[PDB]
This record gives C-alpha cells, structure tokens and sequence, in this order.
C-alpha cells in the first residue's frame, strides 16, 4: 500500500512497469501516503484526524 | 498673352517595400510526446543514453 513504483533492476531493461501504470501508483501513493495526515487540501503539522 | 499665372509645385515617391517582403521557408518538426498514460509494447530500447 506504500505502492512502490518498481523498476527492473539496472538501467536499459526491457522489464520496468510503466509510466502509465506509475500513474496513479504514483498519484495514490501520494493521497494513501498524504491524505492520512494531508487529508485532501493541506497537511496538518497538528495531524489529521478523521471523524 | 494677357494673362499671368500662379504655379504651386508638388512631387510624389514610388516606391516598393513588397518586392522585399516574402516568405523565405516554411519548416515543421516531428515529435513524441511523453504524456504517461501509455504502455510500451511495441519493439523497445533502441535509443539508449
């Protein structure tokens, strides 16, 4: 759920995954990683806390 | 005879600033664009840094 954006080894490989599926194993990443403290807008140095 | 008369001179200037004025050349350009949002499969690797 880190959702790690993987590549194949050394450089030049045929294997990697993609820059398509990287998108959006990226983007979530980002909103699972931040929106648990970011939560949407703006993260809070005083944390995030949901209801 | 008889008659004098009053003259007023005047002059005019033909010129071209056209004949200067084209287009020289007209070029474009091939690109590919990384937008994500695709996979790769065709072929592969060929330009390598």
């Amino acid at each position: 759920m880190k959702q790690n954006i993987n590549i194949g080894n050394v450089v030049d490989d045929g294997t990697g995954d993609y820059l398509r599926k990287g998108g959006i194993k990226i983007n979530e990443n980002f909103d699972e990683l931040y929106y648990e403290l970011g939560d949407g807008d703006v993260p809070y140095s005083a944390g995030a806390w949901k209801t | 005879v008889g008659f004098g008369f009053i003259a007023i001179t005047l002059l005019t200037m033909f010129i071209n600033v056209g004949l200067t004025l084209k287009h020289t050349e007209t070029i474009i350009n091939k690109y590919k664009n990384y937008k994500w949002d695709s996979g790769l499969p065709t072929e592969y690797a060929d330009r390598i840094a």
